[PDB]
């Protein structure tokens, strides 16, 4: 159970997450304590930041909007049910409360950004003809213009006329 | 959107924006006139940095005529039909990746253009 | 060179990047514009940001995702960036990281209407 608060502003961040929580009528099929959980997410919020300033103010009103997001009401029924505790639900950053149509697009972007910008490898005929004087390994490519050699595995160079 | 320059009825000089410090709503007031005249869009001033603008709308039919362009048969009009479509890129500066292609039909009085 | 297992994974090569390539914002902006939205919650552009969040005109800035993604970037960040950039007098009801759009909306409060102009530029 929460601990009891007779701060005015804490007591007013509890109420607005039960009713954060209520949004939806997803308590009652599940047959959650909305506002026994409204206190210990609040109760997990102040005892990371153990001050009522600006962040933990912002740090509640982030959480509240997450679970009154109409596009996400999954995140509030997993919350409701338990498989979002409430200490991990008042720690956890808006990218994994996000909907998970959201998470799936932010990764793929993620991942054609990371393509994006892996360089272009060296085009050559590969073979394995050429054996590597540096590292005796056969693992090299080839580009005739004289012909040039670059070894894959040490990066050595050398060339045929 | 964008906001254009709206210019006095007096003067005919450029409007600037001014809040109404009293009723709280944006006015348009000149410099030289004493005109003030009631804002509507209630925006002052855009900035697209994408720089992402539709050559459709730059895109001008009379280049069907050109002579110097490569013609298609191979993408047909919408409004008409016709066959023949002139085809070219961006001419526009800003087409570093529009490589895209821009169709004009190649028909009088149609003038009708698209990318594919 | 890349000094920690960072020097394998091009994924963990990539923040380092990030973490070095200057990254202002005009980078990931996209569309920057200003309103005399005559209240916060007044949201002439019509949001239900400030609402939650309960000047007469802002800069509103919506960003663009692709760009920020790819630096892994947040509002965050971006915001209290601003705010200990120009001090106190900006005040950004930055969105979500939930909606569609990235909007920024940064007001001032204590040759006021070109200066938000002066401070966007
Ligand atoms: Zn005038
Ligand atoms: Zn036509």
């Amino acid at each position: 159970r929460a601990p009891s608060t007779s701060d005015s502003v804490r007591l007013k961040c509890r109420e607005m997450l039960a009713a954060a929580l209520r949004t939806g009528d997803d308590y009652i099929a599940i047959g959650a304590d909305e506002e026994e959980l409204g206190s210990q997410i609040e109760e997990a919020i102040y005892q990371e930041i153990r001050n009522t300033d600006m962040k933990y103010k912002n740090r509640v009103r982030s959480r509240i909007s997450n679970l009154k997001d109409a596009k996400n009401p999954n995140l509030r029924k997993n919350v409701l049910c338990g498989n979002i505790p409430p200490d991990l639900f008042a720690r956890m950053t808006a990218e994994e409360m996000a909907s998970d149509e959201l998470k799936e697009m932010r990764k793929n972007l993620t991942k054609e950004a990371i393509r994006e910008h892996q360089m272009a490898k060296t085009g050559g005929t590969q073979t394995d003809l050429f054996t590597c004087g540096k590292c005796k390994k056969k693992n090299c490519t080839y580009t005739q213009v004289t012909t040039f050699v670059v070894c894959n595995e040490c990066g050595n160079r050398w060339k045929f006329c | 959107g964008f906001v254009g320059i709206r210019f006095c009825q007096e003067c005919n000089n450029m409007l600037y924006p001014k809040e109404d410090k009293e009723n709280r709503i944006l006015l348009y007031a000149c410099r030289n006139c004493d005109y003030q005249q009631e804002a509507d869009n209630s925006c002052i001033y855009v900035n697209k940095i994408t720089h992402e603008v539709d050559e459709l709308t730059q895109i001008i039919a009379d280049v069907s005529q050109d002579p110097t362009l490569p013609r298609t048969e191979d993408h047909p009009c919408q409004k008409c039909g016709h066959k023949e479509a002139v085809f070219f890129q961006s001419h526009s500066a800003r087409a570093e990746d529009a490589m895209r292609l821009y169709y004009v039909c190649t028909a009088p009085h149609c003038g009708h253009r698209w990318t594919e | 060179f890349l000094l920690g297992q960072s020097a394998r994974d091009a994924e963990r090569a990539k923040d380092i990047l990030c973490r070095l390539e200057h990254t202002t914002l005009r980078k990931v902006t996209a569309n920057t514009a200003i309103y005399y939205d005559p209240n916060p919650q007044s949201t002439v552009v019509a949001e239900d940001q400030e609402w939650v969040n309960v000047s007469p005109w802002l800069l509103r800035v919506e960003l663009d995702r692709k760009h920020m993604t790819d630096r892994k970037l947040t509002m965050e960040q971006i915001a209290e960036k601003i705010n200990a950039g120009f001090g106190d007098d900006l005040n950004c009801i930055f969105n979500d990281d939930n909606a569609e759009k990235l909007v920024l909306r940064i007001r001032i409060m204590n040759d006021d209407d070109v200066f938000l102009r002066c401070i966007e530029s």
